[PDB]
Formats: structure tokens, C-alpha cells, sequence
């Protein structure tokens, strides 16, 4: 085995060997010296990052102070309108004419309902929506099982379509302007555009079960936030038709809990335990929900019936006080079948004053009385709702929301506050998005206080959708670094705006459907859960973003510089990166917002080029006919004006970006300058590059393919050979390698996928990259990002000339930080190259990150898809693992010993490099395995949340709470 | 009643109509048995 300094001469040898070759061939310092030597093209301005958040602040309270301002008319109408409604109940003599969603619009259909009239609309296709819409009126969602004709119903058609004229002047007054819904308290929702629904009824054979007032916009808006406690009953007399009932009303009264909502869940017989592992009341979010509905169902019933330990064991629930808590509405539900006690002692104290609302569910067919249940009902300023069947439950488990509204609506203009929803994926397939509310009540004869009856319920609640692709746009980082991003936050943790942030759902458990009792063709719900990744879930947690998170939470401003380390775009990399945070506080709203930069960022490059001839001459160099003498040319679709669209066929972005630049001088007076004109003055510069200096070297005997990804899109591919094995994403802010040759002050090596489809290996090739650094006033610059495909088999003919190929008695690699393979001495290791190397020799691997030269950290993934478990996609949980270099120490030399045997390797660090230089004996002279370490996305069901609950996360609570007004009426049951 | 009461805490949703859980229930039960009528599918309720 050669000695400490034969390992470090020789590796010093072939790291001077690879970094000769990318720093001559790639072209680092020519760039570096072309964006140096005009200094007049462009100006250096500064990104002020206390101003630009400031900025982007006020876009979104102007924004959402906007689609405010449309919300209070629309409700000030309905209100208005509705109290001009005079009830008819003649309707097949004056028809209620309007559109009907989920219908078939075929003419030639003409069902023609009693009492109703059919709208064909006309349907122009459109963008903002991407669906065909009309602009005439509203289309009217009617629920399933709710009939339509009915006078209930009937009588809302009639009142509601005074709205399609406010509807009308919210829009024209804004075109950017989504969705605008009533959701009545009938189950009947209009809103406009018109458009049809996705799911028709019968057309297919997929069936709608949507309800508004099931929706979370409805909820949030409907009422107060609230801390309830579901009673299970447990004796033995459930135990039946009525124990199945139960199950599914819980998890059915669930789904109706938002996550400022707290809520537990115990159960009795002579003794009252509590469901699961939790015993206090936990936040309701998607998990603890997951949770509690996961304990409901096992439940076995046995026991006698005792209602005061049940409502002794209640009270104590609702007296905590050391937890977190809602602290609003306070209330219990109790599931069980009939009653021969009142429980007169228990109500007398714990709630002498009636704080607290009891609710009375009696379910299923059975014969036990139920005097006792209305009583504590009546007594406590509940309801009682029967269920007897499946069909039953839908309704009743969301109808307590009439009586918790009531407080709100004797609040009177008080009541009468926006607020916005978490994001959620929208019905009609918008995308994500957020939804305002403000709820309307029914006020008939105030000018006299005439009734009041019925006066105590909310006519419906209206809701207005911000798109979060609209809230994107006030939130421009084109000037800023792809390292730098701006995070919105509400004061629940859950971030509004992030770049982790995705459509998919975010999932809990690991996913196990049975095919065995899947019948094929009845059409289960998808989902309807709101999207709610949290700031420390959609980054790497620290402890000091623990203090930004929480002191953002509490709407204060500042600012913060440390280090800590970026996961990379793909998720195999770790890399320290010095960022800067800072926040503000969104006035309007409670929404607080961030932005990252990364040191070196704080200024950016602004085109400062207006002259005829040189605008010109730059925008031909992008020519796809011209990729002869240029290169294989990309762009990134940035949205450059209005008009040509991002298309992600990049052939077909690159003609019609550049037909309009011919077919139109640049001015374009509805198009931004600065963007198209950085892109102009960057391709004469990745032009001058590959011109005057990729040109004369034309072939390098290792190098492969050399490519520039620069800033402005424009990523240059050097052979049109080459250019079609480029597999990157053109976007030049999407890229992976970007980002990590930015962080670095030294040469990058990216290790090749392993598997897969495509040509990515002995092909293309392994790639370095290295960002271009400039300095212009002594101002720190970092423009581009150049590079080179490496040959595979010339780098390994060079590396053989003590390790032969195919040699017995010790083998050697070369290993980028994060552990993956990038060269195998022994050839039956270089066949599966760009895999990582615990899973070609785990044993060493394990005893590396011991020794303390690698450095690892997993995460939680809480969007993604995998196969379902037998117990086409679901979502799921995936933990991640990242390996990172953690010790700056060169060389580490040492000895394994796997029991019975020693292997001696020696490890040597290339300097100026991400790569490493291992030389160790030989696997077969000792067999063995430990287990194969394996980095991959491995799905997994943590973090365990019994353990999370008892010291939960910081959050601040709605400041505003209605509940408990004196004068209600507290009479219905 | 001493064999059969309360032992029809079935979870399907189908109605057993012709149980064992009053007195009066019973004795119709009893009643319908004798008439001959329908009298095996009382049987197999409680054979379940
Ligand atoms: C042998 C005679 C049998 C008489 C059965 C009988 O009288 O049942 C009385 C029972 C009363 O039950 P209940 O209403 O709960 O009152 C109990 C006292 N607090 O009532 C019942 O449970 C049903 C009684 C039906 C009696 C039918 C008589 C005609 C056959
Ligand atoms: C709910 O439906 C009823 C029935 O369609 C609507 O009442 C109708 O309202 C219109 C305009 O308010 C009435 O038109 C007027 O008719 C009189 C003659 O009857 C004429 O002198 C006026 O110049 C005008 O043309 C219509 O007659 C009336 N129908 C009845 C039976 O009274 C009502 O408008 C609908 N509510 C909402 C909010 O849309
Ligand atoms: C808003 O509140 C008002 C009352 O404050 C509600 O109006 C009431 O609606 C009921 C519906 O059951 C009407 O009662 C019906 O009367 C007819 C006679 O026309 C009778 O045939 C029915 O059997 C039933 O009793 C009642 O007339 C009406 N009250 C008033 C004062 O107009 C209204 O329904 C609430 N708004 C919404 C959208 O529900
Ligand atoms: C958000 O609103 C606050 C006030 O509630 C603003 O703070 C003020 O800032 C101005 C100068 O910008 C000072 O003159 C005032 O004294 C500040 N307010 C108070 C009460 O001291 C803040 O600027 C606003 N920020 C944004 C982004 O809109
Ligand atoms: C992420 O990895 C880093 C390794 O660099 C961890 O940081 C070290 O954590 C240990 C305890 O696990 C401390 O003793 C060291 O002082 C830390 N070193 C540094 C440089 O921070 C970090 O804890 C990991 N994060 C998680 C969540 O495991
Ligand atoms: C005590 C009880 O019956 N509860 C069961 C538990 O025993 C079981 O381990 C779990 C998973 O099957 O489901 C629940
Ligand atoms: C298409 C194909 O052959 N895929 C294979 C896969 O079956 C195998 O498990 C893997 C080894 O990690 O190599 C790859
Ligand atoms: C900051 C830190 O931990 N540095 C250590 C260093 O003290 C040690 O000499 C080296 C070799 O083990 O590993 C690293
Ligand atoms: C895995 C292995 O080789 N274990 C060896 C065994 O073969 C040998 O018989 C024994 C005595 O020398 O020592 C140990
Ligand atoms: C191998 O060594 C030769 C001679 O020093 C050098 O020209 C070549 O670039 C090296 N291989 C590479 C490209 O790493
Ligand atoms: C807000 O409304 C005003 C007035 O219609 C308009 O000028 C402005 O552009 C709007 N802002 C946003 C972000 O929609
Ligand atoms: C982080 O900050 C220190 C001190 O300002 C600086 O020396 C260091 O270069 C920064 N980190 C990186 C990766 O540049
Ligand atoms: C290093 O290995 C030893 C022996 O296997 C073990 O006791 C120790 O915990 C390891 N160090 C770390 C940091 O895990
Ligand atoms: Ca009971
Ligand atoms: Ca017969």
C-alpha cells in the first residue's frame, strides 16, 4: 500500500490535470474579461433588499386591498337585494331563468325543469381561466342530492341573479380579476364567469359530490374558529348499524376542522378514555386530523353507558390552558344512540354560565329515547341532529356551523372582515390559489326590527379568488440571482409564496389502497385538503430560522446574515451558502414577507444598450440557422412581452421570440425593456465567447461539449451534436448546476444520473462548471455559469497511468463531495457511474462518514408521488437524504475492519475541487457487507406526531373572536 | 329473547325487521314462526 505522500503527490498530479483542462477549455478567464472589457453595455445598480420588500408589500395590500373593496359591494347587493325578496311559490307561471353548471349544453336536449329555464351560453376560450368562459352571467352550481325546483331552492334563483350585475362591474373595473362566488346557505353557489363545471352529474361516470358549504372558504367565513371535543359513545348498545355510523360522522365532522380550529377527541363507557396518544386539544392541521381519523375507526364498543364521567372528562379537555389553544368557541359534541340520564349535576357546575355549547348527535335506527339528548341540547344552547343513514351524515356534520355563526351575525358590521384562505388547489383546476371571504346576512325589515326569526343565520358567504400565479408577478427576482427568492408567510407558519411550494397536495402517511375491495366503477372522493407546507418544512430547519420564522410570525421587520446550508435544486447536494434574509410585514393583511439573498447578489447587471446597429447585431446571433459557427443556442421563456408565449418546445420559444424581434424594433410599447435587452447584451456575449475563443480550439481531445448558462436565459451548447444530448431545463433559474457553481468558489464536477432513459453517461459525459466572477468598481458580480461535458474514457486512460484496471489488490475512486461515484478504477464499478457509492461498497462508505469526512442530513419531502403498500399515485411522505463535505481536513487515512479482517484506505482531497481521491484494498480479500446505505427518496411516515404536539411550533391566533352574544336567540333545537 | 336479544348488532345496513329484542318483537316473532311463514330466514339471523 503506497505511503501518505505517494497518494498526495499523485493526486496533486490529476487534479492539476482537470482543472488545467476546464479552466483552459471552458474559457473562465475569457468571460470574465469580455464582461470586463466594455463596462459601458451595462450599468451596476444595486438590489436594496429593505426597499424591494417594501415594495413587493404594498403590491400585494394593494392587491388584496382590491379584491377587498369588490368583496364589500358584492355583499352590501345581496344584503340589500335579498331584503327586497318576496318569497313566491308560483314558479311554473313566472320561470326562473338561468345557466346550470353540470348540465349538457347540447341544444338539441331541452329538458325545460318546472319552475325553471335553461341558459346556452356561448362560450369564448380564454386566458387568466384555462377554460372556455362567458362574460354574459353566472352559472349556478346546484349539489347533487340537492334538488332543484325545490322552493328552497327555487327561491334563491330568483333573489341571487341581481348579483350577475355586480359580478359584471367588479370585473369590468378589473380584468385580471378570478372567480366570483355566492355560496348560499341553501347549498346553491352562482358565481362568474359562467363556464361548466368539471364533473357533469350523469354525463360521465364520475359523479360530483361537492358542496359550498362543505368548502373551507365557506367554513372560515361562516364562523369563528373553535376549540371542540367529539364524545364518542362506546357502550355496548352502539355496537351494530349505529357503531358503523359513528366512525364516519367523526371523520366526516373532521373534515370540517381548519387548522386555526383545535380539537380532540375522547370517548366513553363507565370510563373515559381519550381516542389516541394525543390528551390535549391539538391544532387540526393535516396531520394531527390524520391522526385522530386513523384512532376513530378501531374503536370497539363495550361497556356501559355513564354520561358523567363522559361530560366530567369533556370539561377538563376544554380547561387546559397550559396548551395552545383556540380559545374561542367553546364546544362538545356528543355521538351516541339514546339516553336514559340528563346528567343535570355535571351541566350545573362545569358550565353553570353556559359557556360551553353541547351538541346531541343521535344515530342510527334504534329505539332508545332520545328526550334526554334534545334536553342537555336545548339546555345548553346546541342543536340535536338525527343520522340514520350514510346519506345523512353529510349534512348534519356540517350544519353546526348555523349555530356558531349566530354570534357573528349579531355583531353587525363588526362582523364583517376579509379574510384569506390557506392555499388550495380551486375546484375549477385554476391552480393554487387563495380565496377571500366576507359573509352576508339576512336583514329583512331592519328599518323597523319587524321579525328576526330566522334573521339570526348568514344568507351565505362570498368569496373572491386571488390566483398565487398573480401574486408571482408582484414578486419579480429577474434582477436578483437564481440564488435569491422572496417567501410569504401567514401567521400560522405555513408559507404562502415559496419556491418549494408545489400543486401536488401535500401528503401524510405512507399510501395502502386494497385492490381486493375496489370495485371498479363507483367513483370515490379525490380530495379537498388545503396545501399547508410549512417555512421550516419547505427549507432546511435551523435554529436560526426558528428566530427569523417566529419573529416574522409577530409581524416585525429586520434583517439577518449567517451561514447555513442550501439543498440543492435536485435533492442530492448540500452546499453552504452565506445568505441574507429580510422581512416586513404586509400591512393590510397578516401575511409577512421575505427575501434570501445570497451575498454578492446585492447588485445586479441592467442593459444600458439602445443604439440601432448593436441591437441588431446581437439578436441575430440567436438564429437557429446560424448554430454552425455559434452553437446550439437556448432561451429560457421568460414572459418577454405580452404576446409570444412560454411553449416548452424550445425550438418553437426560440422563432416566435425571435420573428418578433425582426418583425418589431425592441421598444414594443406594451413590453418590458430591461429583460428583452439584458437577453440581447448577454447573447453578444456568449457570442464573443464562442467567436473568439470556443472557435479556434475546435476540438479538445477530452472536452465533449462546453456550454455557457448565463443570466438572460441563453444557454450555448457548443456542437449541434452536442445540443441534443443537452437534457437541462432552458429556464437558466431552474437549473441545478447553476445554483452550485454560484455558491463555490472552485470548479464544479456534476456526477452523471444512474439508470434512467436517455443518453446520459459515456455520451455527454460527466460535467464541470464554475461561475464567471467579475469586478467592476470593486463591486462583486457573478453573471454566468461556463462549463464542459467531460469524456468518460479519456480521463480514465490518464488516471490508470498502484491501480491497474481490473487490478486484485486494491482498488481506488474519485468521489465528488456528496458521496457519487464519478470514476472506477476497477471497470465494474464505472459501468454504474454516477450512482452513489454506498451502494457499490457500502461497508467503506459507512465507515467514511465516521471518521467524520462526509456529513448528512434528511429531511421530509411532504410533496410526493409513490406506489401504494398492499394493506396510480398517491401523495406521500418522503425522507430525503443529502451528503455534504463537513470536514475541511485534506486527508484522512485510517483503517476498516469489518470483524476478522482489516482493509487499509487512504483518502486525499483534491484542492480547488469539489472531488476526492480514495485508494483502498481490494473488496473481495475481505467479504463483506454491513447493509446497503442507499440516498434516495425513500418513502417513510415521520416525523411521528404524538411526539410533535407536546412542544408544537410558535403560532398567533385571529385577534377577533365571536362568540357568546347575550341577546341570541339560544331557542331552536 | 334469551337466546337472540341484542345479538343482532350486525354492521350491514340491511334491515333485520323480525328480531328478538322487545317482548311484543318477540312474540311476533314467535308468531310468524309458527304460521310457517318465511320462518328460516328468522333462522339464519340467528345461525349469524
Ligand atoms: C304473562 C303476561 C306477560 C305480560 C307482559 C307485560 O305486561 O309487559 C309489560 C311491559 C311494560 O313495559 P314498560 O312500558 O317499560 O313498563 C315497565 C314498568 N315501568 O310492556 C311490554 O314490554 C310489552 C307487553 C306486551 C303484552 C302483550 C299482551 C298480549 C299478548
Ligand atoms: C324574481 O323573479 C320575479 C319573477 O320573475 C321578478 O319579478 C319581476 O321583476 C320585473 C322587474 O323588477 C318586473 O317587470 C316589470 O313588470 C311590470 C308589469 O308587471 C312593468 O310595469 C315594469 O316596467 C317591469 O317591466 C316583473 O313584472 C316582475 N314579475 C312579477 C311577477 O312581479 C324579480 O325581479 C326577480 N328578482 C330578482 C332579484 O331578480
Ligand atoms: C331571511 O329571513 C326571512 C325572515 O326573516 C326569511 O323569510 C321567510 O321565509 C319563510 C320560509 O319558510 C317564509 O315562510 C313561508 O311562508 C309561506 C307563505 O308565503 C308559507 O306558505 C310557507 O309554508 C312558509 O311558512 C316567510 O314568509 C319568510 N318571512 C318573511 C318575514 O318574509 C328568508 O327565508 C331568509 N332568507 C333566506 C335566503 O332564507
Ligand atoms: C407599513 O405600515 C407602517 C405603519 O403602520 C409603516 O411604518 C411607517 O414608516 C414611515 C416611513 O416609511 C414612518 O414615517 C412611520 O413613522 C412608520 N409608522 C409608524 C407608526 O411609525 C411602514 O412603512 C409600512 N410598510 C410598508 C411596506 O407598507
Ligand atoms: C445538518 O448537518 C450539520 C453537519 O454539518 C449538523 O451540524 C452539526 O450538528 C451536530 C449535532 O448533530 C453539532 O454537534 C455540530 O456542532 C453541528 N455542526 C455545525 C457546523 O453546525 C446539523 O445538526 C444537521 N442538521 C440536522 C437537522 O440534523
Ligand atoms: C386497542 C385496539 O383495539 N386498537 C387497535 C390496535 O390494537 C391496533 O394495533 C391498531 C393497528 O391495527 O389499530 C387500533
Ligand atoms: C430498465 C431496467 O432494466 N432497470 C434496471 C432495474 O431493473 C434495476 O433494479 C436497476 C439496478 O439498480 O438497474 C436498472
Ligand atoms: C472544525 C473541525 O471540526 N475541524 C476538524 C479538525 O479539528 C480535525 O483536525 C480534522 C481531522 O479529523 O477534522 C476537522
Ligand atoms: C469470515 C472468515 O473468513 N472468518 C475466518 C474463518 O474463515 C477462519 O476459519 C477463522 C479461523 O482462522 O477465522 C475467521
Ligand atoms: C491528461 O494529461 C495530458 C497531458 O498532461 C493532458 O493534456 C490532458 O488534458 C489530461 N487529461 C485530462 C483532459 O484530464
Ligand atoms: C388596484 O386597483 C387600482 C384601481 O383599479 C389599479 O390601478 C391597480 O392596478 C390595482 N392593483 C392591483 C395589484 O391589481
Ligand atoms: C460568509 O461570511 C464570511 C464573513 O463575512 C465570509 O468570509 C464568507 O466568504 C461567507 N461565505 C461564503 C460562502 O462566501
Ligand atoms: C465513530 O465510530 C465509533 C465506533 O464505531 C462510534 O462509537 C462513534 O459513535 C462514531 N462516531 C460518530 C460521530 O458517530
Ligand atoms: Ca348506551
Ligand atoms: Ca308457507
Amino acid at each position: 500500500f503506497p505511503s501518505a505522500v505517494t497518494i498526495k503527490s499523485w493526486v496533486d498530479k490529476m487534479q492539476e490535470d482537470l482543472v488545467t483542462l476546464a479552466k483552459t477549455a471552458s474559457g473562465v478567464h475569457q468571460l470574465v474579461d469580455i464582461y470586463e472589457k466594455y463596462q459601458d453595455l451595462y450599468t451596476v445598480e444595486p438590489n436594496n433588499a429593505r426597499q424591494l420588500v417594501e415594495i413587493a408589500a404594498r403590491d400585494i395590500e394593494k392587491l388584496l386591498s382590491n379584491r377587498s373593496k369588490a368583496l364589500v359591494r358584492l355583499a352590501l347587493e345581496a344584503e340589500k337585494v335579498q331584503a327586497a325578496h318576496q318569497w313566491r311559490e308560483d314558479f311554473a307561471s313566472n320561470e326562473v331563468v338561468y345557466y346550470n353548471a353540470k348540465d349538457d349544453l347540447d341544444p338539441e336536449k331541452n329538458d325545460s325543469e318546472p319552475g325553471s329555464q335553461r341558459i346556452k351560453p356561448v362560450f369564448i376560450d380564454d386566458a387568466n381561466f384555462r377554460r372556455q368562459v362567458s362574460y354574459q352571467h353566472a352559472a349556478v352550481h346546484i349539489p347533487t342530492d340537492i334538488y332543484e325546483g325545490s322552493t328552497i331552492v327555487l327561491n334563491e334563483l330568483n333573489w341571487t341573479s341581481a348579483l350577475d350585475d355586480v359580478f359584471k362591474k367588479n370585473r369590468e373595473e378589473d380584468p385580471s380579476l378570478l372567480w366570483q362566488v355566492f355560496g348560499s346557505a341553501t347549498g346553491l353557489a352562482r358565481y362568474y364567469p359562467a363556464s361548466p363545471w368539471v364533473d357533469n352529474s350523469r354525463t360521465p361516470n364520475k359523479i360530483d359530490l361537492y358542496d359550498v358549504r362543505r368548502r373551507p372558504w365557506y367554513i372560515q367565513g361562516a364562523a369563528s374558529p373553535k376549540d371542540m371535543l367529539i364524545l364518542v359513545d362506546v357502550s355496548g348498545s352502539v355496537s351494530g348499524l349505529t357503531l358503523k355510523l359513528i366512525r364516519t360522522s367523526v371523520s366526516e365532522m373532521l373534515e370540517t376542522l381548519s387548522d386555526d380550529d383545535f380539537v380532540n377527541v375522547a370517548s366513553f363507557n363507565s370510563n373515559a378514555q381519550d381516542v389516541s396518544c394525543f390528551q390535549h386539544l391539538v391544532q387540526a392541521n393535516v396531520r394531527n386530523k390524520k391522526v385522530l381519523k386513523d384512532a376513530v375507526n378501531n374503536i370497539t364498543a363495550k361497556g356501559i353507558t355513564d354520561y358523567k364521567k363522559g361530560f366530567s372528562f369533556a370539561f377538563e379537555q376544554l380547561l387546559n390552558y397550559n396548551v395552545s389553544r383556540a380559545n374561542c368557541n367553546k364546544i362538545i359534541m356528543l355521538f351516541t344512540d339514546g339516553g336514559e340520564e340528563r346528567a343535570q349535576e355535571i351541566f350545573a357546575k362545569y358550565n353553570k354560565d353556559k359557556k360551553v355549547r353541547v351538541f346531541t348527535f343521535s344515530v342510527g335506527q334504534h329505539n332508545y329515547d332520545r328526550g334526554p339528548i334534545q334536553w342537555m341540547a336545548c339546555e345548553n344552547k346546541g342543536y340535536y341532529y338525527e343520522i340514520p343513514s350514510i346519506g345523512a351524515i353529510r349534512i348534519n356534520t356540517q350544519e353546526y356551523l348555523d349555530v356558531l355563526g349566530r354570534p357573528m351575525v349579531l355583531a353587525g358590521d363588526k362582523a364583517k372582515q376579509v379574510q384569506w384562505t390557506n392555499v388550495y388547489l380551486d375546484a375549477l383546476e385554476l391552480g393554487l390559489v387563495i380565496t377571500g371571504t366576507l359573509p352576508v346576512f339576512n336583514i329583512t325589515g331592519q328599518f323597523e326590527n319587524k321579525t328576526n326569526l330566522k334573521n339570526q343565520l348568514i344568507l351565505g358567504v362570498m368569496g373572491v379568488d386571488v390566483s398565487l400565479e398573480d401574486i408571482k408577478r408582484l414578486t419579480p427576482r429577474f434582477t436578483l440571482c437564481p440564488n435569491g427568492y422572496y417567501f410569504a408567510i401567514d401567521p400560522n407558519g405555513y408559507v404562502l409564496l415559496h419556491p418549494n411550494l408545489q400543486p401536488k397536495p401535500i401528503g401524510v402517511g405512507i399510501p395502502t389502497i386494497n385492490l381486493r375491495k375496489r370495485r371498479p366503477n363507483v367513483q370515490n372522493p379525490k380530495s379537498q385538503e388545503p396545501v399547508t407546507l410549512d417555512f421550516l418544512d419547505a427549507e432546511l430547519e435551523n435554529d436560526i430560522k426558528v428566530e427569523i420564522r417566529n419573529k416574522m410570525i409577530d409581524g416585525e421587520s429586520g434583517e439577518k446574515t449567517f451561514r447555513t446550508l442550501v439543498k440543492s435544486q435536485d435533492e442530492r447536494y448540500i452546499d453552504k451558502g452565506n445568505r441574507t434574509y429580510t422581512w416586513t410585514p404586509v400591512n393590510g393583511t397578516d401575511y409577512s414577507l421575505a427575501l434570501v439573498l445570497p451575498t454578492y447578489s446585492f447588485y445586479y447587471i441592467k442593459a444600458k444598450i439602445e443604439e440601432t446597429i448593436t441591437q441588431a447585431r446581437y439578436s441575430e446571433t440567436l438564429k437557429p440557422d446560424n448554430f454552425e459557427e455559434s452553437g446550439y443556442t437556448f432561451l429560457a421563456p421568460r414572459d418577454y412581452c405580452s404576446d409570444l408565449k412560454p411553449s416548452d418546445n424550445n425550438t418553437e420559444f426560440l422563432l416566435n421570440f425571435n420573428e418578433f424581434i425582426d418583425r418589431k424594433t425592441p421598444n414594443n410599447p406594451s413590453c418590458n425593456t430591461d429583460l428583452i435587452n439584458r437577453v440581447l447584451l448577454d447573447a453578444g456575449f456568449t457570442n464573443e465567447l464562442v467567436q473568439n475563443y470556443w472557435s479556434k480550439q475546435k476540438n479538445i481531445k477530452g472536452v465533449k461539449a462546453r456550454f455557457v448558462v448565463t443570466d438572460g436565459g441563453i444557454t450555448r451548447v457548443y456542437p449541434k451534436e452536442a445540443g441534443e444530448n443537452w437534457q437541462e431545463n432552458p429556464e437558466t433559474y431552474e437549473d441545478s448546476f447553476y445554483k452550485r457553481s454560484l455558491d463555490n468558489d472552485n470548479y464544479v464536477f456534476t456526477a452523471p444520473y444512474f439508470n434512467k432513459s436517455g443518453p446520459g453517461a459515456y455520451e455527454s459525459g460527466i460535467m464541470v462548471s464554475k461561475a464567471v466572477e467579475i469586478y467592476i468598481q470593486g463591486k462583486l458580480l457573478k453573471p454566468a455559469v461556463v462549463g464542459i461535458k467531460i469524456d468518460v474514457n479519456s480521463w480514465i486512460e490518464n488516471f490508470t497511468k498502484d491501480c491497474k484496471r481490473n487490478s486484485d489488490v486494491m482498488d481506488c475512486v474519485i468521489l465528488d463531495d456528496g458521496g457519487f461515484l464519478l470514476m472506477a478504477n476497477h471497470d465494474d464499478y464505472t459501468n454504474q457511474i454516477g450512482r452513489f457509492f454506498g451502494e457499490i461498497d457500502p461497508s467503506l462508505m459507512r465507515h467514511l462518514v465516521n471518521i467524520s469526512v462526509y456529513a448528512f442530513n434528511k429531511s421530509y419531502d411532504y410533496q410526493s408521488v409513490c406506489e401504494p403498500g398492499a394493506a396510480s399515485k398517491q401523495s406521500c411522505i418522503t425522507e430525503q437524504t443529502q451528503y455534504f463535505f463537513d470536514n475541511d481536513s485534506k486527508s484522512f487515512s485510517g483503517v476498516l475492519d469489518c470483524g476478522n479482517c482489516s482493509r487499509i484506505f487512504h483518502v486525499e482531497k483534491l484542492m480547488n475541487t469539489n472531488l476526492i481521491f480514495i485508494m483502498v484494498e481490494s473488496k473481495g480479500t475481505c467479504p463483506c457487507d454491513t447493509r446497503l446505505l442507499i440516498q434516495a427518496e425513500q418513502t417513510s411516515d415521520g416525523p411521528d406526531p404524538c411526539d410533535m404536539v407536546k412542544q408544537p411550533r410558535y403560532r398567533k391566533g385571529p385577534d377577533v373572536c365571536f362568540d357568546n352574544n347575550v341577546l341570541e336567540d339560544y331557542t331552536d333545537c | 329473547m334469551q337466546l337472540f336479544g341484542g345479538r343482532y348488532d350486525f354492521e350491514d345496513t340491511e334491515v333485520r325487521r323480525s328480531n328478538f329484542d322487545n317482548f311484543p318483537q318477540a312474540l311476533i316473532s314467535v308468531f310468524q314462526v309458527l304460521t310457517g311463514e318465511d320462518w328460516n330466514s328468522v333462522m339464519y339471523n340467528g345461525i349469524m
